RNA sequence: GUGGUUUGGCACCUGAUGUCGGCUCGUCACAUCCUGGGGCUGGAGAAGGUCCCAAGGGUUGGGCUCGCCCAUUAAAGUGGCACGCGAGCUGGGUUCAGAACGUCGUGAGACAGUUCGGUCUCUAUCUGUUGUGGGCGCAGGAAAUUUGCGAGGGUCUGACACUAGUACGGACCGUGUUGGACAGACCCCUGGUUUACCGGUUGUACCGCCAGGUGCACCGCCGGGUAUCCACGUCUGGUAAGGAUAAGUGCUGAAAGCAUCUAAGCACGAAGCCGGCCUCAAGAUAAGAUUUCCAUAAAGGGUGGUUAAAGACUAUGACCUUGAUAGGCUGCAGGUGUAUGAUUGGUAACAAUUAAGCCGAGCAGUACUAAUAGCCC
RNA sequence: AGAGAUUCGCGGUUAAGGAACUAGGCAAAAUGGUCCUGUAACUUCGGGAGAAAGGACGCCUGUCAGGCCGCAG
């Protein structure tokens, strides 16, 4: 049974999993859309939503806050700098995810997901 | 419209106590029937746990009774608590106290707030 | 020693014979038997 | 653990039965007037309900 | 929560210091026994000329358990070790005093003599 | 005769003596007669009532003739029940109030689905052997299921790993604390079978 | 005479029908251990003894290895099922190679013997069993609610108190109160888990450095811990006997002017039988009944999407933009326990004030993100 | 790649009890470092012996004491 518990583990022991996120929310926030597989993108939103509302306070403690999840010096400027202006005054919801295709190799299902305010022709 | 709301506000009980928290020592004054009688017993120790939600809490009191430990579990909307008083205030470092069981003397004493 | 057994003769609804019912009633509550 | 006996022909075939390729599921997309798979991107325009989701230069 | 072998604590003034439950009363398959239950027990040590003898197998009501005790009035006690009073035959205190306290429990086990002790919680 | 209800949760409150009681919310709606069925017509008297409200989006044509018929709002669960005193008509609204002279109510739900299951957990087996002593990987396994060549078969009704949970359950006599019209309230002392949010029949 | 359950007789099955006890899981019989009902008694009462009916449910844990003992219990029944069960376990015993003792033998070696050690293989095809789907059928297509042909489950029991220390030490009958065991459901309580989460701390590495963090060391270790899942927890259940009966007790009454419970009739009379209670249940091909709707968009569906207290896959439930289905966001219940920085103190390690801070699997509100009626019956 | 049934393999925690398990404490748990005290029967006088049993341990300050922090050095 796995009644009401709320996060995907995907396969991987509890370190290996912060890590991928870690390194995927970094690369979400470096180059503005990725591609990945619909699960992990999926578990990444959750992931990757929080951190980016913490921007909403320009704070040294916000900054420090956001640092222990990220550990990427680059990420962290580009977020606190262009991706702070760019989702401010946003409630919510600021990526997408949009299924693609699938592999060849082993058929998984693939997607993007992308951070809402550069995609201009999807407004 | 939270159902469960209305149903602990209508079936409300107990009285308002002083405010406390775990590593505070507070006396307690139960209500007792003794066969016939009314007695008031009162319990002396100090909190080492309290937990649940709201005014469904309930606090767990620790006290040395000839050399013998005792805890005693209340309901903070128990009807039978006639009166409860803060005697010292604490000064601990965590929120549930299960170290004082394997402590005694002057080792298990707990530092006072002010 | 309120109890009391009561014991009723009544015409069979099968047979037709004049068999007995009994239980167990207090003993104001006889009236509302017999 | 081991078959008594080998399976006939018949006693295979009806085990087979229910063995299948899978349908994918394909919407027309009337406006490039060609295939794609439902709740996907039009891989070919790049579009996703009449939005330029993807753009190919 | 008192099962077959465990050991007690001896909380009265007879000889016995500690004891070994043989086993627990009151029906088939019955596991635990708890504050006021009556038990079996072998004494396992004695004071110096001690009354009662180390082997002996006597009857005891249990006392306090460190496992907790719920009360209909929602409030629970436990206590910091497992105690028990010997019995005689007759079921009457072997001895003359009890040492520490004894839970509420046991004024309505008909066990109201052990109204003896210092504190009833 | 009985009512739908719905579980909202469970808490615990103080008697007048002072007694610490369990206790289960449910939500017990005004339920509406939706079709009236009679010895002449069905073969048996029972009245069908409806429960929590429903849209035309989520109502099919042939469910909405039948609500049309009835001349009610749509409802979305319906279940049938017996013995009723008193005689209702088609449209009629009964209320929490209905149990408001019961002492003890009998309570019908679903409990919780626990998918497949072992024979440990499932019907409450032994396990063969001991954690070690020669353990190899029998620890909760089944054991013998049958004897030898004399039956050569296992017998039916063996108890053997499956579904289990997720059906019909019944608990009996469930005392009532309160009946609550303002809110349509019943609480009962004790759990029932479901989780919150689950449909419920409770029969007087 | 009956049984085949003891020691035997026979040698009919057997290019392997492969092993004593214990464990696990059972199932059946009744030659009845307990509980239920009766007859007789050398049955005053109370205890019993023997016999009859009765197989529903129960029928402990230890010290030793058929039996003995300890402590209980209402009771600790006897047997069958390849002395039930090793493609289910075990390996104490037994069959094997090493070695030793006693005894026998010139010896190699041996035993109404003893002693220490000594590999338990196989990926389940058919049938069987426990669950769960697909297809078609049931007068043409459907959405619901249902009757019950039948099947399965359930079925135990103690101690007290009054009657009453009376009838004859010590009652039957009758009534009320609380236990044990078992089962089902559940998580408010108590307790466990909780590699979501929070904090303390050792070693080491990195960002000149510092501060603050982070990786690794069993989740490094240690202290807590929500939801979920749970029992050690909490609620609920088992009664009575509706009908027909067993052994027995009788009424009336001939054959047989008497007698006789029976041959005609009629009352009774058990935990046993059929019901009542719970679950399944119309493939019940004898395919049942009732209400409503009836071809294409969203009459009904399917594929698809967001998902779930539903789930191996399926199936099932909710929602799919005139939408709160999931996430996010804004607030709360709640876990942890007072962050970062700045002052004030201290020679310092550190302490105090300040907003705690972080998290929030639960709840409420809110379309910011994702849920395209496309395609096919 | 998903998903996170049963069951197995390798690991973690567990109330109350603590060998009641089992052929047998098998396995696991527990013990564990440095320094300072203190070490029995017996003995072939070498041993037994690390017998057994106790105490201290972090950081700061001052010439071992004073202080500081933690559930735990
Ligand atoms: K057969
Ligand atoms: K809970
Ligand atoms: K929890
Ligand atoms: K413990
Ligand atoms: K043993
Ligand atoms: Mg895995
Ligand atoms: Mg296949
Ligand atoms: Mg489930
Ligand atoms: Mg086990
Ligand atoms: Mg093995
Ligand atoms: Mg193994
Ligand atoms: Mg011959
Ligand atoms: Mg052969
Ligand atoms: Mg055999
Ligand atoms: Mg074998
Ligand atoms: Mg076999
Ligand atoms: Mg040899
Ligand atoms: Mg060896
Ligand atoms: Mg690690
Ligand atoms: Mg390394
Ligand atoms: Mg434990
Ligand atoms: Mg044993
Ligand atoms: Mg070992
Ligand atoms: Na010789
Ligand atoms: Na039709
Ligand atoms: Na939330």
């Amino acid at each position: 049974m796995r009644h009401n518990k709320k996060f995907n583990h995907l396969g991987r022991k509890a370190a290996h999993r912060k890590a991928m996120l870690s390194n995927m929310a970094a690369s979400l926030i470096l180059h503005k859309r990725i591609f990945t597989t619909v699960a992990k993108a999926k578990a990444l939103r959750i992931y990757v939503e929080p951190l980016l509302t913490k921007t909403k306070e320009d704070t040294t403690h916000s900054r420090r806050i956001a640092f222990s999840y990220l550990q990427n010096k680059y990420a962290l400027k580009e977020l606190f700098g262009d991706v702070a202006a760019k989702i401010a005054d946003r409630p919510g919801g600021y990526t997408r995810i949009l299924k693609t295709g699938y592999r060849l190799g082993d058929n998984a299902a693939m997607c993007f997901i992308e951070l809402v305010d550069y995609n201009e022709n999807m407004l | 419209m939270d159902f469960i709301k209305i149903v602990n506000e209508e079936f409300k009980s107990g009285k308002e106590h002083p405010k406390f928290n775990s590593g505070d020592t507070i006396t307690v004054e139960y209500r007792i029937k003794e066969g016939n009688k009314e007695r008031i017993q009162k319990y002396r120790g100090v909190v080492i746990r309290i937990s649940g939600h709201g005014d469904k809490k309930r606090f767990t009191v620790r006290k040395i009774s000839d050399g013998i430990g005792v805890e005693r579990i209340f309901p903070i909307e128990s009807p039978f608590i006639e009166n409860i008083t803060v005697e010292k205030y604490g000064k601990v470092r965590r929120a549930k106290l299960y170290y004082l069981r394997g402590l005694t003397g002057k080792k298990a004493r707990i530092k006072e707030r002010r | 020693r309120t109890y009391s057994k009561v014991i009723k003769m009544v015409k069979s609804p099968k047979t037709g014979a004049y068999t007995f019912q009994e239980e167990m009633v207090p003993n104001e509550a006889v009236k509302d038997f017999f | 653990a081991h078959p008594k006996r080998r399976q006939s022909k018949t006693r295979t075939a009806k085990r087979r039965t229910h063995d299948k390729a899978v349908m994918p599921t394909l919407a027309k997309c009337p406006n490039c007037g060609a295939w794609h798979i439902y709740h996907t991107v039009c891989g070919d325009c790049g579009y996703y309900r009449g939005k330029l989701a993807i753009e190919k230069e | 929560m008192i099962q077959q072998e465990s050991r007690l604590v001896v909380a009265d003034n007879s000889g016995a210091k500690e004891a070994l439950c043989i086993r627990v009363l009151g029906g088939t398959r019955r596991r635990y026994a708890s504050v006021g239950d009556i038990i079996v027990v072998s004494v396992k040590s004695v004071i110096p000329s001690s009354d009662i003898k180390k082997g002996a197998v006597s009857k005891a009501v249990i006392v306090r358990t460190k496992k907790e005790v719920r009360r209909p009035d929602g409030s629970y006690i436990r206590f910091d070790d497992n105690a028990c009073v010997l019995l005689n035959a007759a079921g009457d205190i072997r001895g003359s005093r009890i040492f520490g306290p004894v839970a509420r429990e046991l004024r309505g086990t008909n066990m109201k003599i052990v109204s003896l002790a210092p504190e009833v919680l | 005769p009985g009512l739908l209800g719905k579980k909202i949760g469970m808490t615990s409150v103080f008697s007048a003596e002072g007694k610490n009681l369990p206790c289960t919310v449910i939500e017990v709606g005004p339920c509406v007669v939706t079709q009236v069925k009679t010895l002449e017509k069905d073969g048996y008297s029972a009245l069908q009532l409806g429960f929590v409200d429903a849209k035309e989006k989520h109502t099919t044509k042939p469910l909405a003739g039948h609500f049309k018929k009835a001349n009610v709002a749509p409802k979305r669960h319906l279940a049938e029940f017996k013995n009723f005193e008193g005689e209702h008509k088609l449209g009629d609204v009964l209320n929490v109030e209905f149990f408001s002279d019961a002492d003890f109510v009998d309570v019908v739900g679903t409990s919780k689905g626990k998918g497949f299951q072992g024979v440990v957990k499932r019907h409450g087996f032994g396990g063969v052997g001991q954690a070690t002593h020669g353990q190899h990987n029998r620890l909760r396994a089944p054991g013998a299921v049958g004897a030898c060549s004399y039956p050569a078969k296992v017998f039916k009704g063996t108890r053997m790993a499956g579904q289990m949970g997720n059906e019909r359950v019944t608990v009996q006599n469930l005392e009532v604390i309160k009946v609550m019209p303002e809110h349509n309230l019943l609480l009962v002392k004790g759990s029932v079978p479901g989780a919150k949010g689950s449909i419920l029949l409770i029969e007087k």
